[PDB]
């Protein structure tokens, strides 16, 4: 198929309205980083020639 | 930055080889249509919000924060005076309070 | 096509994999360069019909609706400057589509201000919201409103010398 890039949402802009949240909600979202890798040694010599 | 939302913490946790932050962040809910104005037009004179935002739920005039319906009377004390009703564009007239007036009237 | 040299090549090992694993690594990462810049919204915002926004203008920004490919004139005037077992694969997301994208955006900043991108959006007269981004920066809101007109006319004189500047600039 053909994607959709998301569902859409006409705002209702005017020049005298104002739209003000009556509620909250506490989220918690992950945010995952990579910080270190393996770390590996190549004995030169000893790979190439054993 | 740190999450999606209004950011309000985070803490962080061990990975193997990574970092996992759980973003704790404020997201708006439940909204409603109000009736705004950029100033209130009181005794010839125009009023703005200190730190808020005029809202008519349409009869009446409050102030309130921009983030939380909180509906607050109109005074002297958060607002202030800058110039008279004829340079704002959109203006509309609705009383003032004093709370000092009260004080002198007993 | 020769026989021979691919026999002779597979004395060699995998090197052809390791290039081509490396090839396939940068072009999915090119598509999700694209992800992270543009697609930062899961809502497609649109205009108003009715482009009242207290005499600021956004014709040259918006997109144009008489030209097929639906971009703004600033950004048909940017496609416009740009001009062996090898193949070129297409990206992910189309010209259209990034348009679309840059679309949204605007609506959404212009029809909500931030409020859209941290969470649900919220309709905000876009006054006010210059008003708000004024107060953000330490100048009272009364400051804004006195000056609306000049501030609407300095804001589009603006965005005509951009539009002059690179239509004007090698
Ligand atoms: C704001 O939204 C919260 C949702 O977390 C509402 O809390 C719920 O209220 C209902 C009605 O009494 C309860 O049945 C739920 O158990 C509550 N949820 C939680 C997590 O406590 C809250 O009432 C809403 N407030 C307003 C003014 O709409
Ligand atoms: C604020 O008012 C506007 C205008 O009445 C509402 O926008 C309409 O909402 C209805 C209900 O879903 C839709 O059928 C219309 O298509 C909407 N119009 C536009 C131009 O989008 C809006 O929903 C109201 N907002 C709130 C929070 O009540
Ligand atoms: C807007 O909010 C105000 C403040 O709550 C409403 O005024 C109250 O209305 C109730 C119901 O008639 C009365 O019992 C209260 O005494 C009123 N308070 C004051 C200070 O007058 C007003 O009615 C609301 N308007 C709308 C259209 O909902
Ligand atoms: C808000 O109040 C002002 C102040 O009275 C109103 O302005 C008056 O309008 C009438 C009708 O045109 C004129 O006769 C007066 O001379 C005006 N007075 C001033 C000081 O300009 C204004 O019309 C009111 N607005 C609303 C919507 O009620
Ligand atoms: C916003 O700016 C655009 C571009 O400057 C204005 O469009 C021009 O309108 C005049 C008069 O109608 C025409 O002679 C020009 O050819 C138009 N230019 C372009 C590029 O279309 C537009 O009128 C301004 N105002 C609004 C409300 O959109
Ligand atoms: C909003 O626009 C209408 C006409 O479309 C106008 O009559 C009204 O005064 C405007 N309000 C503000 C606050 O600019």
């Amino acid at each position: 198929y053909t994607m959709s890039l998301g569902a859409e949402n006409s705002v209702a802009y005017s020049n005298n309205s104002i739209a003000i949240p009556i509620n909250f909600t506490i989220s918690v979202t992950t945010e995952i980083l990579p910080v270190s890798m393996t770390k590996t040694s190549v004995d030169c010599t000893m790979y190439i020639c054993g | 930055f740190c999450g999606k939302g209004y950011h309000l913490m985070s803490f962080p946790q061990s990975a193997p080889h990574g970092v996992v932050f759980l973003h704790v962040t404020y997201v708006p809910a439940q909204e409603k249509n109000f009736t705004t104005a950029p100033a209130i037009c009181h005794d010839g004179k125009a009023h703005f919000p200190r730190e808020g935002v005029f809202v008519s739920n349409g009869t009446h005039w409050f102030v309130t924060q921009r983030n939380f319906y909180e509906p607050q009377i109109i005074t002297t004390h958060n607002t202030f005076v800058s110039g008279n009703c004829d340079v704002v564009i959109g203006i509309v007239n609705n009383t003032v309070y004093d709370p000092l007036q009260p004080e002198l009237d007993s | 096509d020769s026989t021979e040299c691919s026999n002779l090549l597979l004395q060699y090992g995998s090197f052809c994999t390791q290039l081509n694993r490396a090839l396939t690594g940068i072009a999915v990462e090119q598509d999700k360069n694209t992800q992270e810049v543009f697609a930062q919204v899961k809502q497609i915002y649109k205009t108003p019909p009715i482009k009242d926004f207290g005499g600021f203008n956004f014709s040259q920004i918006l997109p144009d609706p008489s030209k097929p490919s639906k971009r703004s004139p600033i950004e048909d005037l940017l496609f416009n400057k740009v001009t062996n077992g090898l193949t070129v694969l297409p990206p992910l997301l189309t010209d259209e589509m990034i348009a679309q994208y840059t679309s949204a955006l605007l609506a959404g900043t212009i029809t909500s201000g931030w409020t859209f991108g941290a969470g649900p959006a919220l309709q905000i007269p876009f006054p006010m919201q210059m008003a708000y981004r004024f107060n953000g920066i330490g100048v009272t809101q009364n400051v804004l409103y006195e000056n609306q007109k000049l501030i609407a006319n300095q804001f589009n004189s603006a965005i005509g010398k951009i539009q002059d500047s690179l239509s004007s600039t090698p």
